């Protein structure tokens, strides 16, 4: 089916974003504002909240584990990140402001639970930067642990949800700039508990064009990793560990141009066996895995 | 005569029945036979043989409708794990009403 | 100028350029496709995990995974 919902937005529609429990929604526009749908019996979506948070457009909005309470975050253009929390009840105020950046900040994502509160935020310098907060019932101190310089336009992140022991924590970042020169385009991080800082694990060599976004799969119980790249066409890799930083065994297993334009954003399900694409056409392409390991589309919806 | 030297029987050659269009009751009544002659591995064996030829687990005709009985660890595996501990004792006899049974 | 996000029951939301569906690329139109995870919860709900032998507990499980469609799950059970 298809329902319709008129966000009653000043500008364009950039980001949107469900909650943990899957019963609201947050969207981000261009008019400075970022608003609440909550969902009720009859199934229609109402807007809960409407309030303004920046100075100029936002670009990217996310959700916080429930378990801390109802908190958000929003990275736009003014050169600074925010947390909003509302426990205060029924509006929502502000606990912080993020302001250590010094150009364009284009997203902010947070971290699985088992590594607490933390923050991850990157700008158009090529600086990542990770942040943290020591007593979770004090979110107006945050503090700047770690710093990664990719020298690249930073343009999407994306974290590891894996939950095991054995594996260490893990980011990816993409770059968008469009130079004449062939460099490589998404670059792989990794923690090392003995050194406590970020080092480089991998490159992909094999991608030239830009990136535009980038996800990982939900692992639920599989011992490697799945990856999602956004670029003219769609590529999907896969990580397996070795038995310093660890060495994987990459390889691709998707090169899909059903397109015919550039996609611009990605995104997995909840167990991590379905992908949703969107392109240039206003359509969006599901695809899945059989048994011999090859992707077959399932559906085409606009 | 020494025929309890030989993994082989007349007795259960006499009494085993194998029928194609019906396959649960050439199994169940075979694991009867087994119990009757006085082997307990046969019985494990065949119960095991009537739970997993069921016809509900038909293959379908397209591999991106369901992932086939074959490569679950209990079908192809549990076969050739049977068939190996067999062929170390050389027992003919289940070798042949195995390996006919599944096909 | 598009997003996406993918939802707990299946939902999916997507927003794109009127364009792409004084200026007409000014706006955009904010939709929800209502696309089952119905075999887990009601399966969670219907477990026996404890307080029977082996054998009843089985059989209460391969009868639950019957009852749904799932005839693989119900084999396995009764291997087992």
């Amino acid at each position: 089916v298809a329902r319709s919902i008129a966000a009653d937005h000043k500008d364009l529609i950039h980001d949107v974003s469900f909650d943990f429990h899957g019963r609201r929604m947050a969207t981000c526009s261009s008019d400075q504002s970022v608003k609440v749908w909550d969902k009720s019996e009859s199934g229609d979506w109402h807007c809960t909240a409407s309030w303004k948070t920046h100075s100029g457009s936002v670009w990217r909005v996310t959700w916080a584990h429930p378990e801390f309470g109802q908190v958000l975050a929003s990275c736009s253009f003014d050169r600074t990140a925010a947390v909003w929390e509302e426990i205060v009840g029924s509006h929502w105020v502000k606990r912080t402001t993020l302001v250590d950046s010094r150009t364009s900040v284009t997203d902010v994502k947070f971290a699985p639970k088992h590594m607490g509160l933390m923050l991850a935020t990157c700008s158009a310098d090529g600086i990542v930067r990770i942040y943290e907060a020591p007593d979770v019932m004090n979110l107006s101190q945050w503090s700047l642990q770690h710093e990664i310089s990719c020298k690249l336009s930073c343009s999407c992140i994306s974290w590891n949800p894996s939950s095991s022991r054995a594996h260490s924590p893990m980011i990816a970042v993409g770059s968008d700039d469009s130079s004449p020169n062939a460099m490589a385009k998404v670059q792989i991080f990794e923690y090392n508990e003995n050194t406590r800082k970020y080092a480089k694990a991998e490159t992909l060599m094999t991608v030239t064009d830009p990136v535009h976004d980038i996800a990982f799969a939900p692992n639920l119980g599989r011992s490697f990793h799945i990856l999602a790249i956004a670029t003219k066409d769609v590529r999907i890799f896969t990580l397996k560990p070795v038995r310093g930083p660890t060495k994987f065994e990459i390889h691709i297993v998707a090169q899909f141009d059903n397109h015919n334009s550039q996609v611009w954003r990605v995104s997995w399900n909840i167990t991590g066996t379905v992908l949703a694409s969107s392109g240039d056409d206003g359509c969006v392409r599901l695809w899945k895995a059989n048994y011999m390991d090859n992707w077959k589309c399932t559906g085409i919806l606009k | 005569d020494i025929a309890c030297l030989l993994p082989v029987h007349k007795s259960l050659g006499e009494l085993y029945i194998l029928n194609v269009n019906d396959i649960q009751e050439t199994c169940q009544k075979n694991a009867a036979s087994a119990l009757l002659v006085g082997r307990k591995d046969l019985v494990q064996v065949w119960s095991l043989a009537t739970v997993a030829t069921d016809l509900c687990l038909g293959p379908k005709s397209d591999p991106d409708l369901e992932t086939p009985w074959a490569r679950h660890p209990f079908g192809r595996q549990l076969l050739e794990s049977l068939l190996a501990h067999y062929c170390r004792l050389r027992d003919v006899q289940t070798l042949a009403m195995l390996c006919s049974v599944f096909e | 100028p598009e997003g996406l996000c993918y939802g707990l029951f299946g939902d999916l939301a997507f927003a794109a350029k009127e364009s792409l569906v004084f200026a007409g690329l000014a706006s955009s139109a904010l939709s929800v496709f209502e696309t089952g995870m119905r075999w887990f919860v009601d399966t969670a709900e219907r477990y026996a995990l404890a307080g029977r032998p082996l054998a009843e507990l089985c059989d209460h499980n391969a009868k639950v995974a019957r009852e749904l469609g799932r005839n693989q799950v119900a084999q396995t059970w009764t291997m087992l």
